[PDB]
């Protein structure tokens, strides 16, 4: 009974957050009404990590839904799994954040944040032994990015010894034409470097390219993008949710994955890559899972892992398979590409196997990499940031909310420092 | 929530308001007595059309609008016309003596006598709103009321509503339909006075509209009625994101974020397609690709200027009707190949796109064909400054001899206000030059 409290903020945050709860509710045999109807005891053994129990043996997600406008949450409450959420855990404003980090962090979000913290507190108080928090949000908008990071900082102040974990969706001009997203994202990364323990870098650039190139979807939708995100979120939380040895709680994961406190940005990967309703009939072999899960084309961050080195890796295999073959194949990846794993962290790849496959697959594998190649992502954002900032373009939207240019300069400098620190360990020898 | 209050000032503002509100009624299925059978919530609601229409207990849908003019004869036609039941009498405000094409009379001598009453009536509208978003202000550059009273009103609105957003639709003068020699003076005076009070201003060049009516609709000698029906389609395109919702709809405020990189650089160029007669549209399917391509033809612009001789800082496409994502994406791809659209080096080049599924509407007796799909492009281009340069030149010719200046001085203005206004315009032209220069 090591509870996690889940928060989802802004449009993107609530969209992928709601999909996460649909996907893992089905895995745990919980229906849209909160009733359990599964066939395995494995489903319920750690159900309390993400669910509260009610009377009638109802299971309620330990989830808080936040937004500065009502639209997406109205959508969620009218979705399939809308009823499953605790009605008092819907916390929303009317003003919106207008894709503006300053509105989310300093003005509009500040008016709403105490209400949110009140709900967070009610959930935390109910916990036998709270582990920490997970937040879903995008970095490119205003609410998830600005108010999301505001929340992270306030939660850290009230719960300074708990783990803070985020699923953070990075903007890409391949998916959004909103010009200020690199500003919002850079301001947010500055916050994440300081205040989270673990951040999964979910890159819309990678998501779009997987859909277009690999899944051959000529007009990718957010539904298609979020299908990849919810598969990934299911895979990377598997060790938290089912009986197991490795990375079985947020703190043990962090101690295995984070060798230096600022370098806590992870590149997730998944195999097999599927589109919604592709419904494929051949299971992958263990060698296939292993090859594909490490492939650049299967990464959810648009970074070439061959351009960097792995500091640490977690791999999670799901389904009925030979654990002997899993061990053999995992050893083969490392022994065949040993130069890509830093030699000064011995045995830095850990493997978990869970018997329960995700819905629709017999076999799957999820990859979590702490790779120095993630610098490519931050460099991409930094270049977009500087192209505008050198001319102070669009800054009036932010200074109108009380921000000074100095705050932008500090955020930029901190992210460029982060990039340089990755490069440092990339070039480091034993 | 998210209410928008429209303010129609002077003859041009009022007559364009007539055309816009008639068109909105047809778009939403509101009858001229204000009833809307399709609306099942009586006496209120938070539907998308409610941003522009309030409701009475008796089922009336009432424009969130004030009409104001310094003489009565234009608003009197509203009071006795087809849509007279649509407006509460207190929404229609008139004085007795107009500004006589003199900014100074509109802003000072005559305008000062009615400004408090106008603000009182705007306040009554504002009080009805649960989340007022801002104002939309319609006026000519050239008229004494459209120039001088609008400036006075905008200044007073900044004081009374702070930084609540104010957008303009501003009618830029053309010699084919102009009525005063001093329109360049009035234009420069009001642009200077209103510049720090407006968040976004859509200029409508009467010569561009006049040309489009002649060339595309084969109208021999366009009237204000011809011009205003076209203008209202363009205005409707721009406000559609506020009045309708759909999964692919993108709010006007989101376009505005992209369109305004610095507070003073807030004058988008609008381009609208298709503008075609019934005769020519018959048996002719104008595809998404075709109407999108037409956005980059200067012939279809609302302001005469040449964006091919300038640089872009933003490009937004506002679609309505039978328009699906795959076709828009393919059309933009094609355009980016074939047209050289040059952006400044400090802006991204991706076009921001909104789609509203409700198709365009036409008013009975018009010259526009009813079409399945239409688009309005809003671009931020350095070329818009051409329009300032033309007006500034006309101002300079007259001001050098102080021609007509005594009409303004006699109403209490000083020559210093003229030179201050012209210097602000010189600085604006220089601002548009500077944003076009490459970064170091
Ligand atoms: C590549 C950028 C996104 C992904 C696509 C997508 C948006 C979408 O999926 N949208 C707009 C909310 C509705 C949603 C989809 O309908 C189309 C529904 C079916 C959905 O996927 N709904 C999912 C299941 C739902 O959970 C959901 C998720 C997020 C938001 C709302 C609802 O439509 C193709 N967009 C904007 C586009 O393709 C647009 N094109 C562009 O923006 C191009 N630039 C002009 C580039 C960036 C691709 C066209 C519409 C002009
Ligand atoms: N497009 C359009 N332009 C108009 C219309 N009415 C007047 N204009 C233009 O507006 C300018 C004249 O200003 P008006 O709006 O008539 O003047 P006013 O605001 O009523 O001011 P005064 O009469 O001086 O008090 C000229 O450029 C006219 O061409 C109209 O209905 N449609
Ligand atoms: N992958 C994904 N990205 C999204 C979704 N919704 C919005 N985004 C992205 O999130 C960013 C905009 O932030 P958004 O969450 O809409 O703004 P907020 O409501 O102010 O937090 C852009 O980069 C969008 O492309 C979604 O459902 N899935
Ligand atoms: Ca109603
Ligand atoms: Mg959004
Ligand atoms: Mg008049």
């Amino acid at each position: 009974m090591r509870e996690i409290v889940h928060i989802q903020a802004g449009q993107c945050g609530n969209q992928i957050g709601a999909k996460f709860w649909e996907v893992i509710s089905d895995e745990h045999g919980i229906d849209p009404t909160g009733s359990y109807h599964g066939d395995s005891d494995l489903q319920l053994e750690r159900i309390n990590v993400y669910y509260n129990e009610a009377t009638g043996n109802k299971y309620v997600p330990r989830a808080i839904l936040v937004d500065l406008e009502p639209g997406t949450m109205d959508s969620v409450r009218s979705g399939p799994f809308g009823q499953i959420f605790r009605p008092d855990n819907f916390v929303f404003g009317q003003s919106g954040a207008g894709n503006n980090w300053a509105k989310g962090h300093y003005t509009e979000g500040a008016e709403l944040v105490d209400s949110v913290l009140d709900v967070v507190r009610k959930e935390s108080e109910s916990c036998d032994c709270l582990q920490g928090f997970q937040l879903t949000h995008s970095l490119g908008g205003g609410t998830g990015s600005g108010m999301g990071t505001l929340l992270i900082s306030k939660i850290r102040e009230e719960y300074p010894d708990r783990i803070m974990n985020t699923f953070s969706v990075m903007p890409s001009p391949k998916v959004s034409d909103t010009v200020v997203e690199p500003y919002n994202a850079t301001l947010s990364v500055h916050q994440l470097v300081e205040n989270t323990d673990e951040t999964y870098c979910i890159d819309n650039e990678a998501l779009y390219d997987i859909c277009f190139r690999t899944l051959k979807l000529t007009t990718p939708t957010y539904g298609d993008l979020n299908h990849l995100v919810s598969a990934t979120m299911s895979g990377v939380t598997t060790c938290l949710r089912f009986p197991g040895q490795l990375n079985a709680d947020l703190r043990k994961l962090a101690v295995n994955m984070v060798p230096f406190p600022r370098l806590h940005f992870f590149m997730p990967g998944f195999a097999p890559l599927t589109s919604r309703g592709s419904q494929q009939y051949r299971a992958l072999t263990v060698p296939e899972l292993t090859q594909q899960m490490f492939d650049s084309k299967n990464m959810m961050a648009a970074c070439d892992p061959r351009h960097g080195r792995y500091l640490t890796v977690a791999a999670i295999f799901r389904g009925r398979m030979s654990m002997k073959e899993v061990d053999e194949q995992m050893l083969n990846v490392q022994n065949k590409n040993s130069s890509y794993f830093v030699e000064w962290i011995p045995n830095n790849v850990k493997t978990a196997v869970c018997d329960i496959p995700p819905r629709g697959l017999k076999m799957s594998a999820t990859f979590i990499g702490n790779s120095t190649a993630i610098q490519e992502l931050f460099k991409r954002i930094s270049e977009q940031f500087t192209a505008m900032f050198r001319r102070k373009a669009f800054l009036h939207w932010y200074t109108g909310e009380g921000m000074d240019e100095m705050e932008f300069t500090e955020a930029e400098s901190n992210m460029n420092d982060l990039v340089s620190e990755y490069q440092q360990y990339q070039d480091a020898t034993a | 929530m998210r209410e928008c209050i429209s303010i129609h000032v002077g003859q041009a503002g009022v007559q364009i308001g007539n055309a816009c509100w008639e068109l909105y009624c047809l778009e939403h299925g509101i009858q001229p007595d204000g009833q809307m059978p399709s609306d099942k919530t009586i006496g209120g609601g938070d539907d998308s059309f409610n941003t522009f229409f309030s409701e009475t207990g008796a089922g009336k849908h009432v424009p969130r609008a004030v009409f104001v003019d310094l003489e009565p004869t234009v608003i009197d036609e509203v009071r006795t016309g087809t849509y007279r039941q649509l407006f509460h009498p207190e929404q229609l405000i008139t004085g007795k003596e107009d500004a006589a094409n003199n900014y100074a009379r509109g802003h000072y001598t005559i305008g000062k006598e009615i400004i408090d009453l106008v603000l009182d009536r705007i306040r009554k509208l504002a009080d009805q709103c649960t989340g007022l978003q801002g104002f939309l202000v319609f006026h000519s550059f050239g008229g004494g009321t459209g120039s001088g009273f609008t400036s006075l009103l905008m200044e007073r609105l900044s004081v009374d509503y702070g930084k609540k957003s104010k957008l303009e639709f501003s009618i830029y003068p053309a010699p084919q339909v102009s009525t005063a020699v001093v329109e360049p003076y009035n234009s420069i005076l009001t642009t200077h006075t209103t510049l720090e009070h407006s968040d976004c201003a859509f200029m409508v060049d009467n010569e561009a509209i006049y040309d489009i009516c002649r060339r595309n609709l084969d109208i021999e000698r366009p009237t204000y009625t011809n011009l205003n029906r076209l203008i209202s389609q363009i205005v409707s395109s721009i406000t559609a994101s506020l009045r309708f919702d759909g999964a692919l709809n993108v709010d006007l405020t989101e376009f505005q974020t992209n369109l305004v990189p610095y507070p003073r650089i807030h004058f988008p160029l609008a381009t609208y397609a298709p503008v075609i007669s019934a005769e020519k549209a018959y048996h002719e399917q104008l595809s998404v690709a075709e109407i999108t391509n037409a956005c980059f033809e200067p012939a279809n612009q609302m302001v005469k200027c040449d964006p091919r001789h300038g640089k872009y800082m933003a490009c937004c496409l506002l679609y309505r009707g039978d328009v699906v994502p795959k076709d828009v994406n393919a059309a933009i791809a094609t355009i980016k190949t074939k047209r050289s659209i040059q952006f400044v080096d400090w802006c991204p080049t991706g076009f921001k796109v909104g789609i509203n599924y409700q198709p365009p509407t036409v008013v009975p007796g018009g010259d526009l064909a009813k079409v399945q799909r239409a688009v309005c492009m809003l671009s931020n281009t350095t070329a818009i400054a051409e329009a300032w340069a033309r007006l500034d030149h006309k101002f300079d010719l007259m001001y050098a001899k102080r021609a007509f200046v005594h009409w303004y001085v006699g109403e209490g203005m000083e020559e210093g206000e003229f030179s201050e206004a012209r210097e602000d315009m010189a600085a604006l032209e220089k601002d548009y030059e500077e944003v076009g220069v490459d970064s170091v």
